[PDB]
RNA sequence: GGGAGAAGGUACGCUGUUGAUGGUGAUAGGCUCCUUGAGCUUUCGACAGUCGCAGAUACCAGGCUGCUGCAACUG
RNA sequence: AAACUGAAGAGUUUGAUCAUGGCUCAGAUUGAACGCU
RNA sequence: GCAAGCGUUAAUCGGAAUUACUGGGCGUAAAGGGAGCGUAGGUGGCUCGAUAAGUCAGAUGUGAAAUCCCCGGGCUUAACCUGGGAACUGCAUCUGAUACUGUUGAGCUAGAGUAUGUGAGAGGAAGGUAGAAUUCCAGGUGUAGCGGUGAAAUGCGUAGAGAUCUGGAGGAAUACCGAUGGCGAAGGCAGCCUUCUGGCAUAAUACUGACACUGAGGCUCGAAAGCGUGGGUAGCAAACAGGAUUAGAUACCCUGGUAGUCCACGCCGUAAACGAUGUCUACUAGUCGUUGGGUCCGGACUUAGUGACGCAGCUAACGCAAUAAGUA
RNA sequence: GUUCACCACGGUGUGGUUGAUGACUGGGGUGAAGUCGUAACAAGGUAGCCGUAGGGGAACCUGCGGCUGGAUC
């Protein structure tokens, strides 16, 4: 998984405001970290379809938040995807 | 999801009237309060008050009427749903129960009765039929 | 059948074909009897009904 | 993968003009480098003319299709 | 002044029933044909 | 009954609400996609403004005449002809209104999410392991049957079976717990342990601020059987062989028995894949169970499921009924 | 007038789409004093049905999984 410590590290890096932990930036960053970490699990467990269902839902949620953020403020979206390599 | 706020309010009134409820409360909006005000002025409901609650919310509470055991609102049907909106001209507004009912019309001069819109020579969205 | 479904797809009235194709939408039609015979009716009835096999000007037999 | 060069078409000589283009490097300028490019040579084209029966003119250099039996094939 | 007036069903699945559902019929129309007159 | 016509045939609409826009349906009559994710599209919370595209109204121009309809007029009447209207639901351009939809600026938190603590679970994937049992192999005891059936027989057994005891090999499944119990989107998922891992439920606070719903195509997953390749192979068992039963018996019953069932990796993409009930919202008497929480004082309330009833309402009826087939 | 350019007819080759016919062959229907059975409806005499596989003169049977639209319990 991701520990509480590195989850809070990601939160702190992408804080738009003080202890917000809810903006599209921090949400997308946390989803990105979780997906990139779960890649390790699914390389060793290819037939884990029940877990892959949740990972696909993570991908879908990140895509929804990225499109919403792009439609809201395009500078923030172009900055966020550049930071996250998307 | 909930995508018909007017239809939700009308269904709340209809279900409470079928359940013989004294009053029905719902989340308030200005359009809902206007429709309730037209119902009060038409005499279909006893009153409608907006109580401003916390968190910038409000509750519209409507007191219902019952005459001779039966509900005063014999029928209340949404006409122009979100999936199919209906707009009519001054001489095209549908009459409800030969005129003994009310067609709620949202015109440019506000939300009024179909007979009021006909008197004003105006048209608009036909939102509901209440009889 | 929602309003959107009706506008996207629509309603379809299939068209019944004529029960008398050999007339070709004519009141009558001329032919030559290629056979004059009799035949027996369906189950309730019994008779020797008089039939003619006729080739019409429309190309049907 | 193929069948396939399936089948079947069209152009093709010479003369003049002309566009592009590869190589090599004289000459100048700053066993080497860069720019420039004389002369020589490569490859595609275009346009105009011209002669004959005939321009891949000689030698050289697949005939091609349809159905069907057998054996998978190279050997 | 007026142009603002308009809406019928029946038969047939069953021992019988209700529903569904097709088929059929009563109307109007025609650049019509045919039969009798 | 029509009548200088009357019937028939052809043809269109009607009746047909029988393609249902007006104006139908999909639990069982035909009809919910196996399930989900999602693209285009459709639809979409609250408050204050802007705009005026949709919308509404007015003006103007046009919408040929004829036809249709209304009021008249002329043929002796009528058909017919004719004057004036009405209409031609339309389009264009300006003007005005801003309730709603569209486009926009700002704000809000109630829909939707995030962080943090606890909890339940046969959710998934990879390994390992345990004990009962079967089968087989090898021995000890022992002797004449075993097995099977409605009865039998085939079969096994005097080359020693079956039974009983002791060792060994191997595969598969996981008794009890066990529960209209739980988890999962469905398909599904039960010994125990570890590793990797998804979702959910729950308390409070903080946060984002409409980020939503649904979804043609598309993709993913998807019982069992089946297919490819390589393993494995105890039991069971299509096919198959035999014995019965029977007129026959390509069956049911019996004795055997190979594929398959198991594993790995790929196909397949179907099921009465069912609740024969698409997803998501809100609202509408109640009563009694049960699973996971939570908060109070053994009870009470509340939550997310999962069941049995039962009003109103709905239904052709059966029945459904807050887990609707009710109201939208 | 000549010549070139454009171009209609006409020609050549190779395909596509489609109609009618075709020995033979497949299923579908209709027809009566037929032949063989008796598969379904009752627990239809082995509950039925669904998917799939194998088998069989034929209705069908058998395995695996599923459903109740199953009696009796």
């Amino acid at each position: 998984m991701l520990t509480n410590s590195d989850r809070e590290q990601i939160i702190a890096q992408y804080q738009r405001g003080e202890n917000d932990t809810g903006s599209p930036e921090v949400q997308v960053a946390l989803l990105s970290a979780r997906i990139n970490d779960l890649q390790n699990h699914f390389k060793a467990h290819k037939a884990d379809h029940h877990s892959r269902r949740g990972l696909i839902r993570m991908v879908n949620t990140r895509r929804k938040l990225l499109d919403y953020l792009k439609g809201k403020d395009l500078g923030r979206y172009t900055t966020l995807i550049s930071q996250l390599g998307l | 999801s909930m995508q018909d706020t007017v239809g939700d309010m009308l269904t709340r009134i209809r279900n409470a009237q079928m359940a013989n409820k004294v009053s029905v409360a719902m989340p308030s909006s200005k359009l809902r309060k206007s429709i309730a005000d037209l119902l009060v002025s038409e005499g279909y409901v006893a009153s409608a008050v907006v109580n401003a609650e916390e968190n910038n919310k409000a509750t519209l509470s409507i007191e219902l009427k019952y005459f001779e055991g039966k509900a005063v609102i014999e029928t209340i049907q949404r006409f122009s749903r979100p999936g199919l909106r209906q707009h009519r001209g001054k001489d095209a507004i549908p009459t409800v129960k030969q005129g003994m009912g009310v067609a709620i019309v949202s015109t440019s001069q506000g939300i009024m009765s179909d007979r009021a819109a006909r008197a004003a020579g105006i048209g608009g969205e036909v939102v509901a039929f209440v009889a | 059948a929602t309003t959107n479904q009706l506008i996207r797809k629509g309603r379809k009235t299939i068209k019944e074909k004529s029960k008398v194709p050999a007339l070709q939408a004519c009141p009558q039609r001329r032919g030559v009897c290629t056979r004059v015979y009799t035949t027996t009716p369906k189950k309730p009835n019994s008779a020797m009904r008089k039939v003619c096999r006729v080739r019409l000007t429309s190309g049907y037999e």
